[PDB]
């Protein structure tokens, strides 16, 4: 159950 | 952490997570030096007993966080890791010694609000604060008792948390513990019988234990969450890597790049 | 304050590392500094 919310591949610096 | 309370949003900027890409995995708290170093422990990327030897490629660093599991769009950066240096002589086998290692960002990253880097120890400061009874304040996301009682849940924060802990005198420390302790480490906790109690726990390894020096109104790392017998046992104290000491070494591997 | 890396290698930040954006740069304290201070003076 994902405890991390996902971020985009294209957020990361 | 253990005892501890919510933390205000920027009260440590410095703070750094260290995240495994896969599968995703907060690992451990890591301190931000500069805009290009991040300084953590080094049993949070290599441990031979367990198999563990995380490279660049296996994890990533979160700067600017609050929330432990929120992605904060906008306020964090999740940066991609060039290069990963362990201390040449951390000792696993025994004792931790040397618990320390420098993580190079791929790209150097841009300061806010909250995002930006803790000092270094000097001698001078070190010296007149690193002495049994200062306090020093840690912050993490690790869990807030040793264990659980009915639900998981009851143990994780949902935002970073800080706690204030005295230095104990070296001797104290040693009879604490069977394990040999090193000059290169110090220990921090409330005694057998205080009113207040409060530690580090599981997750806030390698994160900063930090001073703010009277001098010049900074706030310094003198140390790294590095090791505890459970956490927040009477009798027992949470165990840091004294990064004075091994600063020679930082130096010697930022300006070789390793 | 004295730096004591050298920016080529170490990147920026150094000259400034301590000093929080939201606290010392507002001459704003955190609800639990003077603990620590008290701790020092204590003594
Ligand atoms: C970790 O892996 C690297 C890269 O594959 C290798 O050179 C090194 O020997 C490994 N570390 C240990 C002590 O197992």
């Amino acid at each position: 159950q994902n405890t991390f919310e996902e971020f985009p591949l294209s957020d990361i610096e | 952490i253990v005892e501890g309370w919510d933390a205000e949003k920027g009260i440590a900027p410095w703070q750094v997570m260290l995240f495994r890409k896969s599968p995703q995995e907060l690992l451990c708290g890591a301190s931000l030096i500069s805009d290009r170093w991040v300084l953590t422990a080094a049993h949070c990327i290599l441990y031979p007993p367990w198999d563990k030897n995380f490279t660049e490629n296996d994890l990533l660093v979160r700067i600017g966080k609050h929330s432990r599991t929120r992605y904060e769009r906008n306020v964090e950066k999740i940066s991609m890791l060039e290069k990963i240096y362990v201390h040449p002589r951390y000792n696993w086998r025994e004792n931790l010694d040397r618990d320390i290692a420098l993580l190079k960002l791929k790209k150097p990253v841009p300061f806010s609000d909250y995002i930006h880097p803790v000092c270094l120890p000097d001698k001078q400061t070190v010296t007149s604060l690193l002495r049994a009874g200062y306090k020093g304040r840690v912050t993490g996301w690790g869990n807030l008792r040793e264990t659980w009682t009915t639900n998981i849940n009851e143990i994780q924060p949902s935002v970073l948390q800080v706690v204030n802990l005295p230095i104990v005198e070296r001797p104290v420390c040693k009879a604490s513990t069977r394990i040999r302790i090193t000059d290169n480490m110090f220990c921090a906790g409330f005694k057998v019988n205080d009113t207040k109690r409060g530690d580090a726990c599981e997750g806030d390894a390698g994160g900063p234990f930090v001073m703010k020096s009277p001098f010049n109104n900074r706030w310094y790392q003198m140390g790294i969450v590095s090791w505890g017998e459970g956490c927040d046992r009477k009798g027992k104290y949470g165990f840091y890597t004294h990064v004075f000491r091994l600063k020679r070494w930082i130096q010697k591997v930022i300006d070789q790049f390793g | 304050f004295h730096t004591f890396f050298n920016e080529k290698t170490f990147g920026l930040g150094e000259a400034d590392c301590g000093l929080r954006p939201l606290f010392e740069k507002k001459s704003l304290k955190d609800t639990t500094e003077k603990e620590l201070l008290d701790s020092y003076i204590d003594g």
